[PDB]
């Protein structure tokens, strides 16, 4: 086989062309429209922060220092003049003409902010089937199945055929042929670092579905404790194995116990 | 017409262009998506330098970036890295198939652990979940022979198949390409001085 | 002799790898650098009197930062991996077992027992191995000439938060790069509100 | 008096809410899982480098107990060891490692 | 929103209105609206704002 | 800005709200530190070797 193993997120065949899709293609438009909304709001807000009074030039001339320091000193009042026309008549009062406006945040921008923020969560995501990661994890398994087939086809030319008359392979380097397809099936399962993990993981699933009764359960516990374990468990493990083999479950490995403790 | 005679090389080059042309607009979306989600300034690419004169200057528009599409992707990737899954090799109904299966899936574990199997699978799944396409390789290295599992980087712009293969696993394919980048000094190391 | 584990400070501006290594753990790398800063007095302690030092340059730091220290002197460590040819000169001593013995070249010179109980037999097989060399350099020359270290791999161990390989370039990310813009926009909002409030109290 | 325009208030709320949104099955739901997972695959490489380095400093092991060198020697053509590099909890002393696994073996056993 | 003014109402005072957000002015100056005879018809405030 | 022939600088307040989650993540690791293990294999003497 060709030794390349493709992995797809979601794959379809539409018009003589294979089409793929990840998990972020569908959400590009709302995201990059949300960014624009925030960017446009920021500088509009920064353009006009507050309010400033508006006056005529000759309505305040000579009185600027009182208005300049109205927040430091504590004046009892502020003076100003009236608006007079070209012939000297009064047409307006001494109040300032008006004030500038602060920023406003138009309504359409607010609606777009809410809508796009809500749509991003909508587009992107029986217990397993309800989760959004099921299809990717399912497409990974069928890639691993093809990887197993390629490995098994390629392993015969490197490690040799197996045969049985134990499983003994070649002598120096050889393949053997016309031995036929093997009697195994490629599947997927949990990944384990060591064999002991694989043993204890299945044995503990066999357990915990058993009522406390029948010989079984002590034997399962003995087999489990025979595996596993780390630093400083030499005496405990030896004590376990002694009881495990005097009960006819361990099958002495023909070195010392078959003639010493078994006898 | 082969080896030194380059008449094979024109056929190889023609096959490359025939494989590249159909899957050209599809891979652009994958690359754009990965870059959109991961590169720090990649959500505004296409505009970047855009602005107006503004009294004989070139002030550019502010372009803020608030990345909100990566959280669910990270959740999906964590879901796989918690439970990693591998090959099993179930037995059959025969006198000796049990030992055969045990030996086979011990050998596979040895090959997967003592080489770059974990990195290859993680990289492939990450790329597949982000852009939509991932890949990894299965070679045979000399250490006195061994099967090794290796990762492939940038699958979207590196792996090209026969345009006549239609199945998920590309079983019915007759040729393929695998591009990778290189440095001039490493090109001097092997492959000789060369042009 | 002992194996020790030591920390590296400022990894972002200190560790530089072969641009041809692409894996997470940088297994497929053939050289690397490890920079560290030093004071002129400690440069005078070892490495002798020497010229007034020629430090390395990156044009990286002081980018938005104040400098006051002339105690710069940047030194680097350099790691090489070479094939070379080494002679295995086995003392496969028949007694007490001892089949298929080692006797690398670097053993006999140090191990001088005057060949008490080894015999020599087949000792003329030359094999290509893989060794790693370390060196100390600066902007001028060699502060310490190369010497081989006891191993086969480059002894630098990288750690990443999130790592991807996008366009012939490795890209990393921490946990705060995504939150820069909202944070530094919130700061501006508060600062602009404060003085506007303080301008016209009553 | 001052007014505190509306756009500034909206920006305050929006940015304060976005900072928390951007920054963060039981384990995988937490925001710290990917970092703690990338640390493990760095420690695995550190273990491989230590194993390659320890043979030339402490000598090969070999068997025929566990006895090493005599004065300083490596041994060669003894082959890869029969161990696998993994990760696990960090313990100050060996006694902690023993009791931690033994107490997990216990507490999953009916009194019998 | 942008204020709307007449050309003659702001001529010569643009630099004060240009920098109203950087500098901290105590006030802003503006002229009144005058007809062809020189009479005042409107105040010194801007005519209106955009929507 | 100049502000009547001076150089008063803008106020720049800093309210750090991005470090809380980072501190939470760091505390998560410092509570559970993890190290190298060296699992054994299937052999007569691999147990003592791993220990």
């Amino acid at each position: 086989h060709i030794p390349l193993i493709p992995v797809y997120g979601k794959r379809w065949f539409i018009d003589d062309i294979e089409r793929v899709e990840g998990h972020i293609a569908k959400a590009m438009d709302p995201q990059r429209l949300y960014n624009l909304q925030v960017s446009m709001l920021a500088d509009t807000a920064a353009q006009d922060p507050g309010q400033i009074p508006i006056v005529g030039m000759e309505q305040i001339r000579g009185l600027e220092k009182h208005w300049e320091a109205r927040n430091k000193k504590r004046p009892a009042f502020l003076p100003l003049r009236e608006v007079r026309d070209k012939s000297g008549n009064i047409i307006a009062g001494a109040t300032p003409a008006g004030y500038t406006q602060p920023a406003v945040m138009n309504q359409a921008l607010a609606a777009l902010l809410q809508q796009t923020s809500a749509d991003i969560q909508e587009v992107t995501g029986m217990n397993r089937a309800d989760m959004a990661s099921f299809i990717y994890l399912d497409n990974m398994a069928k890639s691993l199945k093809r990887a197993g087939e390629v490995w098994l086809s390629m392993a015969r030319e490197v490690y040799g055929s197996e045969r049985e008359v134990r499983q003994t392979g070649a002598v120096v380097a050889l393949n053997d042929l016309s031995v036929g397809r093997y009697d195994v099936t490629v599947d997927v399962g949990p990944s384990y670092t060591a064999r002991r993990d694989a043993t204890v993981s299945v044995l503990t699933n066999v357990l915990s579905s058993m009522l406390p009764t029948d010989p079984m359960r002590p034997a399962i516990q003995g087999i489990i404790l025979d595996n596993i374990d780390g630093e400083g468990l030499d005496d405990f493990k030896e004590y376990n194995r002694n009881q495990l083999l005097i009960s006819g479950i361990a099958k002495p490995r023909n070195e010392k116990e078959q003639q010493i403790v078994q006898q | 017409m082969a080896e030194t005679l380059e008449k094979k090389h024109e056929r190889i080059m023609l096959r490359f262009d025939r494989a590249y042309s159909p899957q050209k607009e599809v891979r652009e979306k994958c690359i754009e998506a990965t870059r959109f989600a991961r590169v720090p300034g990649g959500q505004w690419e296409g505009a970047t330098a855009a602005g107006t004169k503004l009294d004989e200057q070139f002030e550019k528009y502010p372009k803020f970036e608030i990345n909100k599409v990566a959280t669910e992707l990270n959740r999906i990737i964590a879901e796989y890295r918690n439970n990693r899954i591998t090959v099993k090799f179930r037995p059959g109904d025969r006198e000796a198939s049990e030992e055969l299966a045990n030996k086979l899936n011990g050998l596979f574990r040895a090959d997967y652990e003592e080489t770059d199997g974990g990195e290859a699978c993680d990289n492939a799944f990450d790329d597949a979940a982000t852009g939509g396409f991932g890949c990894f390789r299965l070679t045979s290295m000399l250490v006195r022979q061994r099967i090794a599992i290796e990762p492939i980087y940038d699958p979207s712009r590196s792996v090209w198949f026969d345009p006549d293969a239609k199945k998920y696993d590309k079983s019915d394919a007759l040729w393929a390409f695998c591009m990778y980048s290189l440095s001039p000094e490493k090109y001097e190391a092997e492959y000789g001085k060369k042009p | 002799q002992r194996i020790a584990i030591e920390p590296i400070y400022d990894p972002s501006r200190s560790v530089w790898f072969d641009p041809d290594a692409k894996k997470y753990d940088k297994s497929d790398a053939l050289w690397a650098f490890c920079m560290y800063s030093l004071s002129p007095e400690k440069y005078e302690a070892e490495y002798g009197k020497k010229p007034p030092t020629s430090l390395d340059v990156t044009s990286m730091t002081s980018w938005e930062y104040n400098w006051f220290g002339a105690d710069v002197i940047y030194i680097a460590k350099y790691y090489e991996v070479r094939k070379e040819s080494v002679d295995v000169i086995s003392y496969r001593h028949p007694i007490t077992g001892e089949i298929a013995t080692y006797d690398s070249d670097q053993v006999e010179d140090i191990e001088d027992e005057l060949a008490i109980a080894g015999f020599h037999e087949v000792a003329r097989r030359s094999v290509k191995r893989r060794r790693v060399y370390v060196s100390v350099v600066d902007g001028d020359g060699f502060l310490e000439k190369p010497r081989r270290i006891p191993g086969e791999h480059i002894p630098l161990i990288p750690v990443y938060g999130k790592r991807w390989f996008i366009d012939d370039i490795e890209r990393v990310e921490g946990h705060i790069a995504k939150a820069m813009d909202p944070q530094r926009l919130y700061n501006l909002q508060v600062s602009m509100l404060a003085d506007t409030a303080a301008q016209d109290p009553g």
